[PDB]
C-alpha cells in the first residue's frame, strides 16, 4: 500500500515498484525494431495513420542525433523527444572538448545515467520511454535499447513496442538464415517484412512503414531516410509476402 | 432443493438477435461459444479440441 | 533533485522528549562493548573485534583511532556512522586549533566541537 | 481424469521431489528405516494459478494404487455445526484402517482464515473445526499410515500453524512453466489434434510466455476454431499464429502477478 | 458483468471462463441501427432521416 | 542420535550462523538432510547432504543479527 | 509506515530501509569468488546470458576503474554502472590532488563514506549495489576490500557474494585450515585461476564452459580481463589434469 | 396508509410536479394514450437536490393523489 504509492522507496523484499511501473509505458507504445547488419544498422517504426486528417510523411518519429546516429523510441511520446534533446546537448559537448564525434559505446553510457537519476530522487519521477538508438563509428556498428530502470545492453537485434513477441521471433530467424550477418543492402527489405507482421497486433487503424539506416558501406557513416524508389521496393515486397 | 427447481426453465420469449440493433460481431462469437459445441460435437471430437467451458 | 526535507525530521512528542534521540540510544545498546577506566596516570580503553567470517581479518578495520597524537577516541554503535563521525572530527579539530593556536585542542575543547556535531545533525532537516 | 507418471512435462524432476516424500517409504519402509529420520508427510502445493497443483495429484492417485479420498474443504462445511468436526475425526481412523492412504485436501482457502474470532460467528466456525484438525495432525495423535497432500492457491491466506515445518516436509512451489516447459506442455497437446504437419511452434511460444498451462491448452481450442472457419481438418500454421496472440491479449485483462513465498 | 477489474484472478483465466468477450460502444453503424430498432414499434413517417440522428 | 551420520558431518556449524529457530524448524531440518542423502543413495548423511538441507527452508531471514552494521 | 518510508529509527531501533537494499542486491544471481595468490589476485563471476539476441561482450560485471584497480559487482546493473562512474571519478582525481595513483584500500573507505551519506539526506536512496575491489598495492601485497551499502567494509583472505556464498565460504575455511598460512602458495597468476574453478563447481555442482565464466587477474601496476579463447585455455589444463 | 399531504401542498406551480404526474400518474390513469404512440412510457423517476426543497414532501403528495 505505502511502497505503492512512494517513490525511490524499495519494498520489503527489495524491488522498486515505479521502475516495474514505468515498463507499462513500453507496452502502450507502437512497434519499433532495429536490426544489426554486418556493414551498420537499420530502423524502423510503426507509425499508425489515426485519422484521414493527419498529414503523409511530415509527422515523422525517426529522429536523428548528430548526423551519424539513428533514435527512435517508444514510451510516452512527449518523453521521447525529450530524451533526444539531452542526447543532442551531451553529443555536442563532446565534440567540442575533443573534436570528433563521440564513440557509440560511449553515447550509450552517459545517456543511461540521465535515466539513472530519476530514480535515485523521490523529487522528479522515472522516465517512462524504452528507445533504441545507435550507428557506426570506428569500432563499427552498435546497437543499444535503453529500458527505463536505467539498463542497456548491445544485442544482435533489438525491438520494442505492443508487437514485440512478434518481432523476437522472426529476428531469431534471422540470425539462422544469415549467421554472417546480411548486408544492410538485404536488410532495408528485412525490415519491412518484421513490421508489415507485428501490425495484425495494430490492426485497428492502417499504417505507413518508416525505415532509416546508418552503414559505412552506404551512406559513408551518414545516417538518412530510405525515400523514393528504395521506398517503394520494400514496400511491396512485405506486402505481397504476408498475403 | 426448491431455489434450483425454480431457476429451470420457464420458456421466455425470445427478442431476436437480429433486432438487437449494431454488434454484428458479438453475436458470432458469443454463439461460437455456447451454440455450436453441443450441435456440432463431432467436428470437435474429429479434430481432438475441447469445448468452451464458458 | 528538489529537497523536499527542508522541514526538520525531529519534533517534541505530544508527550516530551524528542523521539529520535531517544530511538537512538536503543540503537547503541544492542552494540559491541567497550570500556574505559581512567586511572591516576594514563586512561585504558578497549573493545572487543566481532567479525564475520575467520575469512574477515579484522586487523585491518581500527575501532580504536587517533584523533590528535593525544586524544584517542573508542565507540559503540553503527559502524558506519563511525568512520564519518571520526573524519569529520580529525577534520575541523584542525580547522579550528591547529590553524588558530598551533597546537593540538586541550581535551575538554575537542570533546565540545564533537557535541556540536551531533545537536546539529537533528536541527537541520 | 487419470493419467500415469506424467502430469507437468518439462518438471519431472518436481514429480520425483513428490515421490520421495509419497512412494519410496510406501512400497520400501525398509530405506528410512536404517537412515533413521522420521517418516516424512504432508505436502503443500502452490503457485500462479492456472499451473495444473490439480493434474499432478491425479497422477499421484492413479499410479501408487494406495486408497484415494478427494476431499474439497468448502464441500465437507454444513449447515450443522459440531458435525464438520466429527465427520473428518472419522476420517483420519479411516485413512489408518485402509492403508496406506492419502488424504487430498483441494482448495485450503476456505478454512485458511486466521486468528480474527472478532467477526461473524462464521468466523469461529472456521476457527473451531480448524483446531481440531491441528491437534488430530499432531498431539499426542500421530497416526504413521496417512499421507496429506494439500492443494492452495495464494499460500498466505493460511493460518500461521499450517505454514509451519514439521506439519508439512515439503513446500513445493509450482513455477509458471519454465522456457522450455511451456514447449513441452504444446508438444503433448499437438499431438492429440489433427496437425497439418506443424514444427514451428518453437519460437512463437517461447515468445508467448507469460502462460500457464490453462492458458496454453485453450490456444489449441482457438487454432481449431480459426480452422472451422477456414473449414479444414487440420491446423495451419497460420490458425496456431492466430490464437497466440490472442490468448496473451485475453489473459492480460487481469493479474495480480501472484508473487509467491 | 459490468465491472472486470475486480474479477478473481483464477475465475478470470483458461480451463474456467474460456473466452473473454468484449461489448464495444456502438459505433456509428451501432448507434444508426439501435435508433431504428426500437422507432420501428412506434409511428414513423418519411421525414425521419435515421442517419440525421446517428 | 538416533539417525546415522559420518563424523565428517558435523551439526556445529550450523547453531552459530541463526540465533532464532524453534524445535519444529529443526525437526524438519534432519528430515530435509535425510532425504538429499536419500537422493545420493549414501546411507550415511553427509556433510554436503546436511549443508544442501539447512541452506534450503530459511528463507530472506535477514532479523538474525548477523544481516548488518548496528554492530 | 512513514517511519520505513524515509532512513528514520523505526521504534525498534533497526533501520528496516537499509535492510532492503540487502535483499535488492540478489536478483541476477551471479556468484563470485575471489582469493589472494602470493603476488596476484583472482576474481571470477558467472557469465549469466539470457537470450541468443544479445552480444555477449556487453554482458560484464566487471569494471575496470584504473591501471590498478578492477572492481567486481554483484547486483543490479543500472546501479552499478553509476557506482562504477563516481568510482572512474574520484580515483582519477586522487592521482591530480595527491601525487600517486590511489592505493587498493583508500577507494574502500571513499566508497564506503559516499553511501553513508545517502544513509543520512532524506531524498536519496541508497544503492543496492556490493563492490568487491581487488588490487595489488605495493605494501599490503595482494589485497581484496569487500564493500556494502551501509558503509561497513574489511579486509578478507577471501570472499564470495551471490545467492550461494555461504557453500562457497565453508570450502575456504576448509583449506585455509589445512595450508595454515593466509593465501594459495603459487607464483604462477595461470594457476590460480585453475584453483578457483574447481572450488567453485564444488560449490555450484555445475560444470562451466568458455561462455559461462568472467575472469579477471590484478597483477603489479597491471589489470586486465581475459578473452574467450584465454578462457579456454585455463581451462583445458584443468581438464587434460 | 394514504398519507394526508395532498397535492396542491407543493410549493409552486412549477413545471417540475407536471413531470412527476407525466412519468407517475398519467399513464397508469389513461394506458390509452401511450399504446397510440407506441412508446414504452418512462417508468424511473429521480428527485434530487439541495435539502429544503421537499423530495419527501412531493412523494407523499403523490402518493395521496394517484
Ligand atoms: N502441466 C499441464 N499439463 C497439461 N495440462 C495442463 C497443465 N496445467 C494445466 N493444464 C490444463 O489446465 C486445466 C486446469 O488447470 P488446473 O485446474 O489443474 O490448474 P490449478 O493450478 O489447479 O488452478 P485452479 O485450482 O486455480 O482452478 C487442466 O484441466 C488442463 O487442461
Ligand atoms: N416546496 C415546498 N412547498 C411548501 N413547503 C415545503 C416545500 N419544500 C419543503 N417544504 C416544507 O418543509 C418541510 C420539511 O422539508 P422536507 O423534510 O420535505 O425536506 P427533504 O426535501 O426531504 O430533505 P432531506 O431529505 O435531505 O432532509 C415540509 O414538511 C414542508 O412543510
Ligand atoms: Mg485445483
Ligand atoms: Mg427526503
Amino acid at each position: 500500500t505505502g511502497y505503492d504509492l512512494s517513490n525511490s522507496v524499495f519494498s520489503p523484499d527489495g524491488r522498486n515498484f515505479q521502475v516495474e511501473y514505468a515498463v507499462k509505458a513500453v507496452e502502450n507504445g507502437t512497434t519499433s525494431i532495429g536490426i544489426k547488419c554486418n556493414d551498420g544498422v537499420v530502423f524502423a517504426v510503426e507509425k499508425l495513420i489515426t485519422s484521414k486528417l493527419l498529414v503523409p510523411q511530415k509527422n515523422v518519429k525517426i529522429q536523428v542525433v548528430d548526423r551519424h546516429i539513428g533514435c527512435v523510441y517508444s514510451g510516452l511520446i512527449p518523453d521521447g523527444r525529450h530524451l533526444v534533446n539531452r542526447g543532442r546537448e551531451e553529443a555536442a559537448s563532446f565534440k567540442k572538448l575533443y573534436k570528433t564525434p563521440i564513440p557509440i559505446p560511449a553515447f550509450a553510457d552517459r545517456l543511461g545515467q540521465y535515466v539513472q537519476a530519476h530514480t535515485l530522487y523521490n523529487s522528479v519521477r522515472p522516465f517512462g520511454v524504452s528507445t533504441i538508438f545507435g550507428g557506426v563509428d570506428k569500432n563499427g556498428a552498435h546497437l543499444y535499447m535503453l529500458e527505463p530502470s536505467g539498463s542497456y545492453w548491445g544485442y544482435k537485434g533489438a525491438a520494442t513496442g505492443k508487437g514485440r513477441q512478434s518481432a523476437k521471433a522472426e529476428l531469431e530467424k534471422l540470425v539462422d538464415h544469415h549467421p554472417e550477418g546480411l548486408s544492410a543492402r538485404e536488410a532495408v527489405k528485412q525490415a519491412a517484412k518484421i513490421i508489415y507482421l507485428a501490425h495484425e497486433d495494430n490492426k485497428e487503424k492502417d499504417f505507413e512503414l518508416e525505415i532509416s539506416w546508418c552503414s559505412l558501406s552506404e551512406t559513408n557513416g551518414l545516417h538518412k531516410f530510405v525515400k523514393g524508389d528504395l521506398l517503394q521496393e520494400a514496400i511491396d515486397f512485405a506486402q505481397k509476402e504476408i498475403n | 432443493d426448491s431455489r434450483v427447481k425454480a431457476m429451470e426453465v420457464d420458456e421466455k420469449p425470445t427478442e431476436t438477435y437480429s433486432d438487437v440493433g449494431g454488434l454484428d460481431k458479438q453475436i458470432e462469437e458469443l454463439v461460437e461459444a455456447i451454440v455450436l459445441p453441443m450441435k456440432r460435437a463431432d467436428k470437435f471430437k474429429d479434430m481432438g479440441i475441447r469445448a468452451p467451458k464458458g | 533533485m528538489t529537497d523536499r526535507y527542508s522541514f526538520s525530521l525531529t519534533t517534541f512528542s505530544p508527550s516530551g522528549k524528542l523521539g529520535q534521540i531517544d530511538y537512538a540510544l536503543t540503537a547503541v545498546k544492542q552494540g559491541v562493548t567497550s570500556l574505559g577506566i581512567k586511572a591516576t596516570n594514563g586512561v585504558v580503553i578497549a573493545t572487543e573485534k566481532k567479525s564475520s567470517s575467520p575469512l574477515a581479518m579484522s586487523e585491518t578495520l581500527s575501532k580504536v583511532s587517533l584523533l590528535t597524537p593525544d586524544i584517542g577516541a573508542v565507540y559503540s554503535g553503527m559502524g558506519p556512522d563511525y568512520r564519518v563521525l571520526v573524519d569529520k572530527s580529525r577534520k575541523v579539530a584542525h580547522t579550528s586549533y591547529k590553524r588558530i593556536y598551533g597546537e593540538y585542542p586541550p581535551t575538554k575543547l575537542l570533546v565540545s566541537e564533537v557535541a556540536k556535531i551531533m545537536q546539529e545533525a537533528t536541527q537541520s532537516g | 481424469g487419470e493419467i500415469t507418471f506424467d502430469g507437468i512435462g518439462g518438471l519431472t524432476e518436481q514429480i520425483r521431489e513428490l515421490r520421495e516424500v509419497i512412494e519410496l517409504p510406501l512400497k520400501n519402509p525398509e530405506i528410512f528405516q536404517r537412515v533413521g529420520i522420521k517418516p516424512p508427510k504432508g505436502v503443500l502445493l502452490y503457485g500462479p494459478p492456472g499451473t495444473g497443483k490439480t493434474l499432478l495429484a491425479k497422477a499421484v492417485a492413479a499410479t501408487i494404487g494406495a486408497n484415494f479420498i478427494f476431499s474439497p474443504a468448502s464441500g465437507i462445511v454444513d449447515k450443522y455445526i459440531g458435525e464438520s468436526a466429527r465427520i473428518i475425526r472419522e476420517m483420519f481412523a479411516y485413512a489408518k484402517e485402509h492403508e496406506p492412504c492419502i488424504i487430498f485436501m483441494d482448495e485450503v482457502d476456505a478454512i485458511g482464515g486466521r486468528r480474527f474470532s472478532e467477526g461473524t460467528s462464521a468466523d469461529r466456525e472456521i476457527q473451531r473445526t480448524l483446531m481440531e484438525l491441528l491437534t488430530q495432525m499432531d498431539g499426542f495423535d500421530n497416526l504413521g499410515q496417512t499421507k496429506i497432500i494439500m492443494a492452495t492457491n495464494r499460500p498466505d491466506t493460511l493460518d500461521p500453524a499450517l505454514l509451519r515445518p514439521g506439519r508439512l516436509d515439503r513446500k513445493v512451489e509450482i513455477p509458471l512453466p519454465n522456457e522450455a516447459g511451456r514447449l513441452e506442455i504444446f508438444k503433448i497437446h499437438t499431438a492429440k489434434v489433427k496437425k497439418t504437419g506443424e514444427f514451428d511452434f518453437e519460437a512463437a511460444v517461447k515468445m508467448s510466455d507469460g502462460f500457464n498451462g490453462a492458458d496454453i491448452r485453450n490456444c489449441a481450442t482457438e487454432a481449431g476454431f480459426f480452422a472451422i472457419r477456414d473449414d479444414r481438418d487440420h491446423i495451419n500454421p497460420d490458425d496456431l499464429m492466430k490464437a497466440v496472440r490472442k490468448v496473451a491479449e485475453v489473459k492480460k485483462l487481469e493479474g495480480t502477478i501472484e508473487y509467491q513465498k | 458483468t459490468n465491472r472486470v477489474d475486480v474479477l478473481d484472478p483464477a475465475l478470470l483465466r483458461s480451463g474456467r471462463l474460456d473466452r473473454k468477450i468484449e461489448f464495444p460502444l456502438p459505433s456509428e453503424d451501432s448507434r444508426a441501427q439501435i435508433l431504428q430498432i426500437h422507432s420501428r414499434k412506434m409511428t414513423t413517417d418519411d421525414d425521419i432521416n435515421w442517419q440525421e440522428l446517428a | 542420535s538416533k539417525m546415522s551420520l559420518a563424523p565428517e558431518a558435523d551439526l556445529d556449524s550450523l547453531i552459530i550462523r541463526n540465533d532464532s529457530l524453534s524445535g519444529a524448524v529443526i525437526a524438519a531440518i534432519m528430515q530435509e538432510a535425510g532425504l538429499r542423502a536419500v537422493r545420493k543413495n549414501r546411507y550415511v548423511i553427509l556433510q554436503s547432504d546436511l549443508e544442501e538441507a539447512y541452506a534450503t527452508q530459511v528463507k530472506t531471514d535477514n532479523t538474525v543479527d548477523k544481516f548488518d552494521f548496528y554492530k | 509506515g512513514y517511519d520505513r518510508h524515509i532512513t528514520i529509527f523505526s521504534p525498534e531501533g533497526r533501520l528496516y530501509q537499509v535492510e532492503y537494499a540487502f535483499k535488492a542486491t540478489n536478483q541476477t544471481n551471479i556468484n563470485s569468488l575471489a582469493v589472494r595468490g602470493k603476488d596476484c589476485t583472482v576474481v571470477i563471476s558467472q557469465k549469466k546470458v539470457p537470450d541468443k539476441l544479445l552480444d555477449p561482450t556487453t554482458v560484464s560485471y566487471i569494471f575496470c576503474i584504473s591501471r590498478t584497480i578492477g572492481m567486481v559487482v554483484n547486483g543490479p546493473i543500472p546501479d552499478a554502472r553509476n557506482a562504477a562512474l563516481r568510482a572512474k571519478a574520484e580515483a582519477a582525481e586522487f592521482r591530480y590532488k595527491y601525487g600517486y595513483d590511489m592505493p587498493c584500500d583508500v577507494l574502500a573507505k571513499r566508497m564506503a563514506n559516499l553511501s553513508q551519506i545517502y544513509t543520512q539526506r532524506a531524498y536519496m536512496r541508497p544503492l543496492g549495489v556490493i563492490l568487491t575491489f581487488v588490487s595489488v598495492d605495493e605494501e599490503l601485497g595482494p589485497s581484496i576490500y569487500k564493500t556494502d551499502p551501509a558503509g561497513y567494509y574489511v579486509g578478507y583472505k577471501a570472499t564470495a557474494t551471490g545467492p550461494k556464498q555461504q557453500e562457497i565460504t565453508t570450502n575456504l575455511e576448509n583449506h585455509f585450515k589445512k595450508s595454515k598460512i593466509d593465501h594459495i602458495n603459487e607464483e604462477s597468476w595461470e594457476k590460480v585461476v585453475e584453483f578457483a574453478i574447481t572450488h567453485m563447481i564444488d560449490a555450484l555442482g555445475t560444470e562451466f564452459s568458455k561462455n559461462d565464466l568472467e575472469v579477471g587477474v590484478a597483477t603489479k601496476d597491471k589489470f586486465f580481463t581475459l578473452s574467450a579463447e584465454n578462457i579456454e585455455e585455463r581451462l583445458v589444463a584443468i581438464a587434460e589434469q | 396508509e394514504k398519507p394526508d399531504v395532498t397535492y396542491s401542498d407543493v410549493g409552486g406551480c412549477k413545471d417540475q410536479i407536471e413531470k412527476l404526474r407525466e412519468v407517475v400518474e398519467l399513464p397508469l390513469l389513461s394506458p390509452e394514450r401511450f399504446a397510440t404512440l407506441g412508446i414504452d412510457p418512462p417508468k424511473g423517476i429521480l428527485l434530487y437536490g439541495p435539502p429544503g426543497t421537499g423530495k419527501t414532501l412531493c412523494a407523499r403528495a403523490v402518493a395521496n393523489r394517484t
